[PDB]
C-alpha cells in the first residue's frame, strides 16, 4: 500500500537531499584551497607521528 | 438576581494560548531536564596547562560540555 | 454589596414623595396620572423646578429636550425606568 | 437623547434653558442648601418679572442681556453629574458595552452552556425575522413622497406589528453591562 | 534558542581576558607601564630624513 | 554556504510537484527547517569573517540579516495563504515561486564576495516584487506603485554599476577582501566627488533618504501582505548593508559629503514622524514609520563610528521585525472589514482581546521601550550623534516625542473607545493569526535576552 | 576565592571590628542570621556538596590557546597580501587584549570606589593614577581610527603622532 504514500508524499526528499548536497559540494570547494595548510606563520607546526593532514 | 453578560468569544484565544503552551513545553522541559542533568553529572572542563609534545583538539579550547559537543 | 436594584415601586414612591413636598401641589388632590398644567395648574418654570428635584432625588441629569416633555408623575417615573433599565 | 429634535428653539424654550443652566450654576456657587434657597427664590422672581412682556423683540432683547450677564457670572468649575457628559463617569462602562450579534460568534461549547438563553435568543430573532418587511412597509407609506422632514418614527398600528426600527432600540447593551 | 545560546567562544573573549590578565600580573610585577602609546616598536619606523 | 543555497533551490521543484492541497503545508514546515540550519551562520568570529569559497563569505554583519531572511519566509506564507483561498493551483504556486526566488536572490546578495555580483543580485530582486505587486495587488494604483518602485531604484543604480566598472579598470579588482586590504585614501577632486555620489546614491535611494522616499508609501500600501512584509523587514535593508560594505573606499571624502544627507536624514526623520501624526491610512502610517527609523540608520552609517555601526545593525534587525508585525497586525482588520482607513473600525479591544494585547507589544517595540534591542539601536545612534555634535540631541530629542505619540495614536484609534456599531462581521481571531503574531514578537524579546548577535562585526 | 589571581584584582586586608555589646537586650540581627545559617546555608552547602562529588568523579580539562608572533604592518612590503593578512590579524588581537586591560583597570576603580565608601576621593588616587595613565595610552593607540580601522592606519597615526613630537623636540632643543 506504501505506493500511494510513496507517490504522496516523495516530495519531502528534496530539500534534505538538498541539504546534503551543498554540504558535500562545501566539502569539494573546501579540497581546492589548500595551498596555505600548514603553511601559515602563526599555524605552522609538526605532523603527528600518525596524521598526514592538519585539517581537511 | 442572576443576568447573562454578553462577552465575545473567548474560546479561540484560550485555545491557542493552551496550544502555544504546550508545544513550547512539550520541546522545552526536556531541554531543561537535560541541561540540569548534564551540568550535575558532567560538570565543567578545568583549566589546565598543555603538557609537553600535547596537540589538543580544537573542540578542547572550550569548557561547557555543550559548547564542546 | 451596591446600591439595591431599584424597582418601579420604588421609583413610583420617591416621584410621589417629591411631589408632595412641593408647596405648590395639594397632597390629596394628587395622583400618579395628574397633568402639571391642567390638573394641578402650574406653569412651565414650576415644571422646570420639578425635573431639578428629581434629577437631585435620583442623583442623574434628565436632558433639556426630554424633560420639557414629561407632563404628570407616570412619565417621570417612566423615563426613570427607562434610563436605569428597570423592568420590575 | 430619546426625542427626535425640532429644526430650532423657540423662544420659551431657550428661556426655560437658560433659567435651569442660571439655577444650576448659582447652586454651584451657593454650596449651602439655605443660602441657595433663597437666591433661587430671587432668581425666579427676577425671571417671572417680565414674564408678562407683550413686546416679543423687547423680550428677546432682556433674554440677550440676560445671557451676556450668565456667561459673566458663570461658574468656572460648575457641578456636573457624574454620569453627564461631563462627570467623572462620563463614559466609564462603555468598555464593558459588547453588541449582541457577538453572541451569533460563540463556540458550540459555549453555548451548551445556556441552552435555556440561547433557546430565547433565537425565538426573539424570529420575532425580528418576521417583522421586518412589513416595518419597512409602514415606513414607505407613511413617509411623505419629498422624504422625511424630522427623526420622529411611527409607533405599530396593525394587530400584531411592531414599531418600525425597534431591534437597536430594544437590544442595547445595558447600561452596567457587566 | 538553545544552541544559540551555547554556542562556542570563537569570539575569543575569554582568552583576551586571560590574556590581558597575564600582561597586567606581568607589567605590574616589573614596574612596568600597563600600556605604551606606541603599538608598534620605533625601531622597526624610519621616518623621513628631512622635515624642514 | 550550498547548504543553505541549495534546499532554497529544492524548495522549487517541491513546490511544483506538490498535491494541489499541500503546498502552504509543505513549503512552510521546509521554510522553517531552512531557517534552523541558517541558525548555524550567528557562530562568527572576532578578527575576520567565515570565507567559504571564492565567492561566498560571511561576517557578523551579514548573518543575522540571512537569519531574518530566512525566518521571514515562513512567515510571509501563513501570512498570505488567507487571501489566495480563491486563487487557482497553477496561480498559488507561481507565488510561492516569486516568495522563493525573492529569498534565493537575497541569501545570495547578502554573501557575495564580490561588488558586481552583489549588484547583480541586488537588482535580481527587483523582478518578483515588482510581479507580485502588480500581479496580486488588489487596488488599481498598484501598478503606478510598481512603476514608482522600479524606476526609483534604477536611476540610482545604473550610475553604480559605472563607477563599480571604472573602479575596476583602476584597482584590478572588486573582491572585498582585496578592497578592504588594498584602500587607498579619496583626494578632493570633482571626479572625486561623483565617483562618490555614483557610490552612494543607489544605497540612498533603497534606505530611502528623505526627498527620495515617494515610492515607499505606494509600493508598500498597494502591495500583498508578504510583499509589504518582505520590503519593509529585508528590502530596506540591503541599502544600509550596501552603504556599510561600500563606505570602506570613500575616505576621507566622507567627511564632508555626508552633511547634506545628514541634514536630509534629520530633519526628514523629523518630518516622517510629524507626517505620522496626521494620516487617515494605516498602512501609510506604518510606511512613514520605516521612513523615520531609516533616517536613522543612514544618520548612523554616515557618522563612521564603531558605535554608530553597532546601532545601525541593531536597528536594521529590530525594525524589520517590528514593522513586519505592523504590518500583519493591519492586514488582519484590513481582511476583516475591507478598509484601510483607520477610523472606521475602533473599540477593537473589547471585541478581540488578544490581539489588542499583540497591537500593545508591537507599538510598544516601535516606540523602543528598554531594554529592546530597538532601543539599544536607537540609543546607540544617538550617543555616537552627541559624540559627533552636542547638538544633534535636540533633533533626534524631538523625534523620540513624535514616534510614541503618533504609535500610541494608533493604538488609541483602533482598540480604544466604542466599537462601531454598524460593523456586525468582526470573527473571532483565528490561531494562524496568533501564532503569527508570536513568531513575529517571541524573537524579538529573545535577541534581547543576548543582544551581541546582532551588534555586528565592529 | 582561588577563582582568580589576586595581585591582578588585588583588595586590602579586610580589617572588621569585634562586636561590643553595651545593652542588656538582645540583637535581633544575631538571632535572625543564625536562623538564616541553619535554615538557609546548610541545605545550599549540602547540596553543593552533592555536586562537588558528583564533578570530581569526572575531571576533565580545556586548555588557554597560545598564538606566537608573527610580523607585524611595518616589516610588510607594500602589497604583500599574505604578510599584511597576518599582521592585521594579529593587530586586532592586540586590539582585543589591550581593551580587556583597559576593562581589568576600570574595574578595580570601580570596587575601589564601592569598598572606601566616605572616603573613596583620597583612598582612589592610586587606583584614579592608573586608570589615567592607561587612558591615556590607549586614546593615543587607538582613538579616532573610526569604522573601517586596521593596522595601517594605526600606524598611519603613530607615524604622525613621531612627527610631530620630533619637530616639538627639535624646536624645544633651538631654543
Ligand atoms: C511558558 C511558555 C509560554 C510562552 C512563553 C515564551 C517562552 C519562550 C522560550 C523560548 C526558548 C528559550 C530557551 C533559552 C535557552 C537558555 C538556556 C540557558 O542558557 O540556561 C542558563 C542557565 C544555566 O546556565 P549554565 O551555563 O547551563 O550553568 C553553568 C554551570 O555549569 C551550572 O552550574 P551548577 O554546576 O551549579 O548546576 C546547576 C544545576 C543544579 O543546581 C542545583 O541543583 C542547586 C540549586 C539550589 C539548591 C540548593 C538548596 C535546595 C536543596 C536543599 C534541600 C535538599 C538537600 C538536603 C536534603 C534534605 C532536606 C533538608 O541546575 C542547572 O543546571 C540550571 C537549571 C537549568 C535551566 C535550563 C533552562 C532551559 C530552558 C529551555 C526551555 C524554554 C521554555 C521554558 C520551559 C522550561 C520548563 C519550565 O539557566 C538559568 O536560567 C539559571 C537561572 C537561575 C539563577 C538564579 C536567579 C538569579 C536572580 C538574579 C536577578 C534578581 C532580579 C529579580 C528577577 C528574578 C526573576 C528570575
Ligand atoms: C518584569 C516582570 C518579570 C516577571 C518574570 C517572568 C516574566 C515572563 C514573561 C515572558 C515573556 C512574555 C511573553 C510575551 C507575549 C505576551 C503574552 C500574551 O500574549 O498574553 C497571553 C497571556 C494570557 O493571559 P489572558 O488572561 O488571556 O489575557 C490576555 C489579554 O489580551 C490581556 O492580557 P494582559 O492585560 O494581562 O496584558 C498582557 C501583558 C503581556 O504583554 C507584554 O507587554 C509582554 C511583552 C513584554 C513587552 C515587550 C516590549 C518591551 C521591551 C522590553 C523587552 C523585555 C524582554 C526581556 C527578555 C525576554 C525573554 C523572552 O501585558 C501587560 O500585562 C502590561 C505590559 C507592560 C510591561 C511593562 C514592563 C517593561 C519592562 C520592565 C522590565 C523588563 C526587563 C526585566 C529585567 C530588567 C532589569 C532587572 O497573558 C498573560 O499571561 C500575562 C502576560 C505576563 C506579562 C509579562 C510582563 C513582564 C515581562 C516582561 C519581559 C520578561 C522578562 C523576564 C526576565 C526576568 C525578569
Ligand atoms: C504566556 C505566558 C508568558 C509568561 C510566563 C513565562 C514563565 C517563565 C518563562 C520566562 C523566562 C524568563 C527569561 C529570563 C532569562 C533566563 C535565560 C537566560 O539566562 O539565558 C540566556 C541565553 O539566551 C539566549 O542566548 C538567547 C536566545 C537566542 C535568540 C535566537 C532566536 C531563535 C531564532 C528564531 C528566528 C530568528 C529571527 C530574528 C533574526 C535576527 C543567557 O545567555 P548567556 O548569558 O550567554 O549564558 C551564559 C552561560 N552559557 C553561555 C553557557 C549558556
Ligand atoms: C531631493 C534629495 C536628493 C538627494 C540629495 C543629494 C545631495 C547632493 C549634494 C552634493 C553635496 C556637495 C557636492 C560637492 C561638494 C562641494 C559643492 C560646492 O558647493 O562647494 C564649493 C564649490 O565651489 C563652488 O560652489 C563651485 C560649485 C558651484 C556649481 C555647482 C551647482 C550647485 C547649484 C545647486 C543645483 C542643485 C543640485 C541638486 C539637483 C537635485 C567648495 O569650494 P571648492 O573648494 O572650490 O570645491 C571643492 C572641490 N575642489 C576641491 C575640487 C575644487
Ligand atoms: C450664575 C449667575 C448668572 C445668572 C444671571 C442670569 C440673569 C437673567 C435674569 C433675568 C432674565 C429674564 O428675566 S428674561 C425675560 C424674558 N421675558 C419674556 O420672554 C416674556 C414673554 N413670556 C414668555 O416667553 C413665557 O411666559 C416664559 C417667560 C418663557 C415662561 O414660560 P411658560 O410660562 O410658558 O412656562
Ligand atoms: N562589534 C562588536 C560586537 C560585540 C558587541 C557586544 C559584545 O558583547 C560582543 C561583541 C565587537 O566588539
Amino acid at each position: 500500500n506504501v505506493l500511494q504514500i510513496v507517490r504522496d508524499h516523495w516530495v519531502h526528499i528534496l530539500v534534505p537531499v538538498g541539504f546534503v548536497f551543498g554540504c558535500y559540494l562545501d566539502r569539494r570547494s573546501d579540497e581546492k584551497l589548500t595551498a596555505f595548510r600548514n603553511k601559515s606563520l602563526l599555524f605552522k607546526r609538526e605532523l603527528r607521528p600518525n596524521e598526514e593532514v592538519t585539517w581537511k | 438576581k442572576r443576568l447573562f453578560i454578553i462577552k465575545p468569544s473567548g474560546f479561540y484565544d484560550r485555545r491557542f494560548l493552551k496550544l502555544m503552551r504546550f508545544y513550547i513545553l512539550l520541546t522545552g522541559i526536556p531541554v531543561a531536564i537535560g541541561i540540569t542533568l548534564v551540568n550535575v553529572f558532567i560538570g565543567e572542563a578545568e583549566l589546565a596547562d598543555i603538557p609537553e609534545g600535547y596537540v589538543p583538539e580544537h573542540w578542547e579550547y572550550f569548557k561547557h560540555p555543550i559548547s564542546r559537543w | 454589596s451596591d446600591a439595591p436594584p431599584l424597582t418601579l415601586e420604588a421609583i413610583k414612591d420617591r416621584v410621589l414623595y417629591v411631589l408632595k413636598l412641593y408647596d405648590k401641589i395639594d397632597p390629596e388632590k394628587l395622583s400618579v396620572n395628574s397633568h402639571f398644567m391642567k390638573d394641578l395648574g402650574l406653569d412651565s418654570l414650576d415644571q422646570v423646578e420639578i425635573i431639578m428635584a428629581m434629577e437631585d432625588e435620583f442623583g442623574f441629569e434628565i436632558p433639556d429636550i426630554d424633560a420639557e416633555k414629561l407632563m404628570c408623575p407616570q412619565e417621570i417615573v417612566d423615563y426613570i425606568a427607562d434610563k436605569k433599565d428597570v423592568y420590575e | 437623547a430619546f426625542s427626535a429634535p425640532a429644526a430650532y428653539l423657540t423662544h420659551q424654550q431657550k428661556v426655560l434653558r437658560l433659567y435651569k443652566r442660571a439655577l444650576r450654576h448659582l447652586e454651584s456657587w451657593c454650596v449651602h442648601r439655605d443660602k441657595y434657597r433663597y437666591f433661587a427664590c430671587l432668581m425666579r422672581a427676577r425671571f417671572d418679572e417680565h414674564k408678562n412682556e407683550k413686546d416679543m423683540v423687547k423680550a428677546t432683547q432682556l433674554l440677550r442681556q440676560a445671557e451676556e450677564e450668565f456667561w459673566y457670572g458663570q461658574h468656572p468649575q460648575p457641578y456636573i453629574f457624574p454620569e453627564s457628559p461631563g462627570g467623572t463617569s462620563y463614559e466609564r462602562y462603555e468598555c464593558y458595552k459588547v453588541p449582541e450579534w457577538c453572541l451569533d460568534d460563540w463556540h458550540p461549547s459555549e453555548k451548551a452552556m445556556y441552552p435555556d438563553y440561547f433557546a430565547k435568543r433565537e425565538q426573539w430573532k424570529r420575532l425580528r425575522r418576521e417583522s421586518w418587511e412589513r416595518e419597512v412597509k409602514q415606513l414607505q407609506e407613511e413617509t411623505p413622497p419629498g422624504g422625511p422632514r424630522t427623526e420622529a418614527l411611527p409607533p405599530a398600528r396593525k394587530e400584531g406589528d411592531l414599531p418600525p426600527l425597534w431591534w437597536h432600540i430594544v437590544t442595547r447593551p445595558r447600561e452596567r453591562p457587566m | 534558542s538553545t544552541f544559540v545560546a551555547y554556542l562556542p567562544d570563537y569570539r575569543m573573549q575569554e582568552w583576551a581576558r586571560r590574556e590581558a590578565e597575564r600582561l597586567v600580573k606581568y607589567r605590574e610585577a616589573n614596574g612596568l607601564p600597563l600600556m605604551e602609546s606606541n603599538c608598534f616598536d620605533p625601531n622597526k619606523i624610519q621616518l623621513p630624513e628631512d622635515e624642514d | 554556504m550550498l547548504k543553505i543555497i541549495i534546499p532554497t533551490t529544492m524548495l522549487l521543484p517541491m513546490t511544483w510537484m506538490s498535491k494541489h492541497n499541500m503546498i502552504w503545508i509543505n513549503a512552510t514546515v521546509h521554510s522553517l527547517l531552512i531557517s534552523l540550519i541558517s541558525l548555524s551562520l550567528l557562530n562568527q568570529l572576532g578578527e575576520n569573517s567565515l570565507n567559504f569559497s571564492l565567492t561566498f563569505f560571511s561576517d557578523s554583519l551579514s548573518a543575522p540579516l540571512l537569519v531574518l531572511t530566512t525566518w521571514l519566509l515562513p512567515l510571509m506564507l501563513m501570512a498570505s495563504q488567507s487571501h489566495l483561498s480563491k486563487e487557482t493551483t497553477t496561480r498559488k504556486k507561481l507565488y510561492i515561486t516569486m516568495l522563493i526566488l525573492l529569498q534565493l536572490f537575497l541569501i545570495m546578495t547578502f554573501t557575495a564576495t564580490e561588488l558586481i555580483l552583489f549588484y547583480i543580485l541586488f537588482e535580481a530582486t527587483l523582478v518578483p516584487t515588482l510581479i507580485i505587486i502588480t500581479r496580486w495587488g488588489n487596488q488599481t494604483e498598484r501598478l503606478n506603485a510598481g512603476l514608482y518602485f522600479l524606476f526609483y531604484t534604477l536611476a540610482g543604480s545604473l550610475p553604480l554599476l559605472v563607477a563599480l566598472v571604472y573602479i575596476q579598470n583602476t584597482t584590478g579588482s572588486l573582491n572585498f577582501l582585496i578592497i578592504h586590504y588594498w584602500s587607498h585614501p579619496l583626494s578632493n577632486s570633482w571626479s572625486n566627488i561623483f565617483m562618490w555620489l555614483a557610490c552612494i546614491m543607489a544605497f540612498m535611494v533603497k534606505m530611502p533618504l528623505y526627498g527620495l522616499h515617494l515610492w515607499l508609501p505606494k509600493a508598500h500600501v498597494e502591495a500583498p501582505i508578504a510583499g509589504s512584509m518582505v520590503l519593509a523587514a529585508v528590502l530596506l535593508k540591503l541599502g544600509g548593508y550596501g552603504m556599510m560594505r561600500i563606505t570602506t573606499i570613500l575616505n576621507p571624502l566622507t567627511n564632508y559629503m555626508a552633511y547634506p544627507f545628514l541634514m536630509l536624514s534629520m530633519w526628514g526623520m523629523i518630518m516622517t514622524s510629524s507626517i505620522c501624526l496626521r494620516q487617515t491610512d494605516l498602512k501609510s502610517l506604518i510606511a512613514y514609520s520605516s521612513v523615520s527609523h531609516m533616517a536613522l540608520v543612514i544618520v548612523a552609517i554616515m557618522i563612521q563610528t564603531p558605535w554608530s555601526f553597532m546601532g545601525a545593525t541593531a536597528l536594521m534587525i529590530a525594525h524589520g521585525l517590528t514593522s513586519s508585525m505592523l504590518f500583519c497586525l493591519a492586514n488582519t482588520n484590513y481582511e476583516r472589514v475591507h478598509s484601510r482607513t483607520m477610523i472606521l473600525a475602533r473599540g477593537l479591544q473589547t471585541l478581540l482581546p488578544l490581539m489588542a494585547t499583540w497591537w500593545l507589544v508591537a507599538s510598544l517595540t516601535n516606540l523602543a521601550l528598554p531594554p529592546s534591542i530597538n532601543l539599544i539601536g536607537e540609543l546607540f545612534i544617538i550617543t555616537a550623534s552627541f559624540s559627533w555634535s552636542n547638538i544633534t540631541i535636540i533633533l533626534m530629542g524631538m523625534n523620540m516625542m513624535i514616534t510614541a505619540l503618533y504609535s500610541l495614536y494608533m493604538l488609541i484609534t483602533t482598540q480604544r473607545g466604542k466599537y462601531t456599531h454598524h460593523i456586525n462581521n468582526i470573527k473571532p481571531s483565528f490561531t494562524r493569526e496568533n501564532a503569527l503574531m508570536a513568531l513575529h514578537i517571541l524573537p524579538l524579546l529573545l535577541l534581547t535576552l543576548n543582544p551581541k548577535m546582532i551588534l555586528g562585526p565592529l | 576565592p582561588d577563582s582568580w589571581d589576586k595581585d591582578v584584582y588585588p583588595e586590602p586586608p579586610r580589617r572588621t571590628p569585634a562586636p561590643a555589646p553595651q545593652t542588656s537586650l538582645p540583637n535581633p540581627v544575631t538571632y535572625l542570621t543564625k536562623i538564616f545559617d541553619l535554615l538557609v546555608d546548610r541545605p545550599v552547602t549540602l547540596a553543593r556538596e552533592f555536586i562537588e562529588q558528583q564533578h570530581a568523579k569526572n575531571r576533565y580539562y580545556y586548555y588557554h590557546r597560545e598564538f606566537r608572533r608573527v610580523p607585524d604592518i611595518t616589516e610588510c612590503e607594500e602589497k604583500d597580501i599574505l604578510c599584511m593578512f597576518e599582521a592585521e590579524m594579529q593587530w586586532r588581537r592586540d586590539y582585543k587584549v589591550d581593551q580587556e586591560i583597559v576593562n581589568i583597570i576600570q574595574e578595580r576603580l570601580k570596587a575601589c570606589q564601592q569598598r572606601e565608601g566616605e572616603s573613596y576621593r583620597q583612598n582612589c588616587a592610586k587606583e584614579l593614577e592608573q586608570f589615567t595613565q592607561v587612558s591615556k595610552a590607549f586614546q593615543d593607540r587607538y582613538s579616532d581610527l573610526g569604522a573601517h580601522y586596521s593596522a595601517r592606519k594605526c600606524l598611519a597615526k603613530q607615524k604622525q603622532r613621531m612627527l610631530a613630537e620630533r619637530k616639538a623636540a627639535k624646536e624645544a632643543a633651538a631654543a
